[PDB]
């Protein structure tokens, strides 16, 4: 199979300094041009630098040149993106492709899966996590509330996997420079709170990881 | 019947390749004339026109740096392109 896989990112502070990396597989990569695209919270997409074939020509947007600079080594199959001066509106994933030849124009036929880039200034935090029952019925919505944390993202796990049929995760939403998301689960009266049952927050930006017991108000 | 710039084997792994040594032209030995040493400093300069040429069988215009004045040896590392390049094959 033709692979991209892409490596580096996190955060960095802004006017930090940073590189990525893909590595190719399964396709004679020094035939290819290879370019580099951004994804805005998973809204808009950008183009920021194209690589010749070999060495011969580099092609940036106006958005990045001057910053950014990408090369490729045509013996492990690798390309690079570094970046310099790095700003606040230069977060966003960022994924590697490989830019084939139609009868006129080019088109990008495989994508990476991205790495993540975010430039902030602000601190890694770990996030609070709340219980959520109710102060009647026979469904029960539980849920659990994960507040200020940063940066994205985390991870909310019920009883270890094991309600994962009823289960909503609703995006985290961005307001005191510190993120804020919600889940629920349901599950059937016959369930609870006869069982357990638990909300496990798993922060892996700070290596922290919580555990509600949803207890019955 | 002729000086030859290539000599494919060595004379009846080996330092002896290449070598046709009937090549040689002779030596030129310079000197003040006298017993004892000149009382100048002395700069001989030799120019030489080569005359009634012939030659046979040409060949690929070195197109690599020389690196000794025996064999055609050259860098294999810095193998650079007969000449100049350029961005694309559609510009100019």
């Amino acid at each position: 199979e033709v692979k991209l896989v892409e490596s580096g990112g996190g955060s960095v502070k802004p006017g930090g300094s940073l590189k990525l990396s893909c590595a190719a597989s399964g396709f004679s990569f020094s035939t290819y041009g290879m370019s580099w695209v951004r994804q805005t919270p998973e809204k808009r997409l950008e183009w920021v630098a194209t690589i010749s074939g070999g060495g011969g020509y580099t092609y940036y947007p106006d958005s990045v040149k001057g910053r950014f600079t990408i090369s490729r080594d045509n013996a492990r199959n690798i390309l690079y993106l570094q970046m310099s001066s790095l700003r606040s509106g230069d977060t966003a994933m960022y994924y590697c492709a490989r830019r084939v030849t139609t009868v006129a124009e080019y088109y990008f036929d495989y994508w990476g899966q991205g790495t993540t880039l975010t430039v902030s200034s602000p601190k890694t935090t770990p996030p609070s996590v709340y219980p959520l029952a109710p102060a009647t019925n026979s469904m029960v919505t539980l849920g659990c509330l994960v507040k200020g944390y940063f940066p994205e993202p985390v991870t909310v796990t019920w009883n270890s996997g094991s309600l994962s049929s009823g289960v909503h995760t609703f995006p985290a939403v961005l307001q005191s420079d510190l993120y804020t998301l919600s889940s629920s689960v349901t599950v059937p009266s016959s369930t609870w709170p006869s069982e357990t049952v638990t909300c496990n927050v798993a922060h892996p930006a700070s290596s922290t990881k919580v555990d509600k017991k949803i207890v019955p108000r | 019947s002729a000086y030859q710039w290539f000599y494919d084997g060595y004379p009846t792994k080996d330092l002896e390749y290449g070598a046709m040594p009937n090549n040689m032209m002779g030596t030129f030995s310079v000197r003040t004339v006298g017993t004892s040493k000149s009382k100048y400093p002395l700069v001989v300069r030799i120019y030489m026109r080569m005359k009634h040429v012939r030659a046979w069988i040409p060949r690929p215009m070195r197109n690599q740096n020389y690196l000794f004045k025996a064999n055609p040896n050259y860098a294999g590392n810095s193998i650079k392109p007969t000449g100049a390049s350029r961005t694309a094959i559609t510009t100019l």
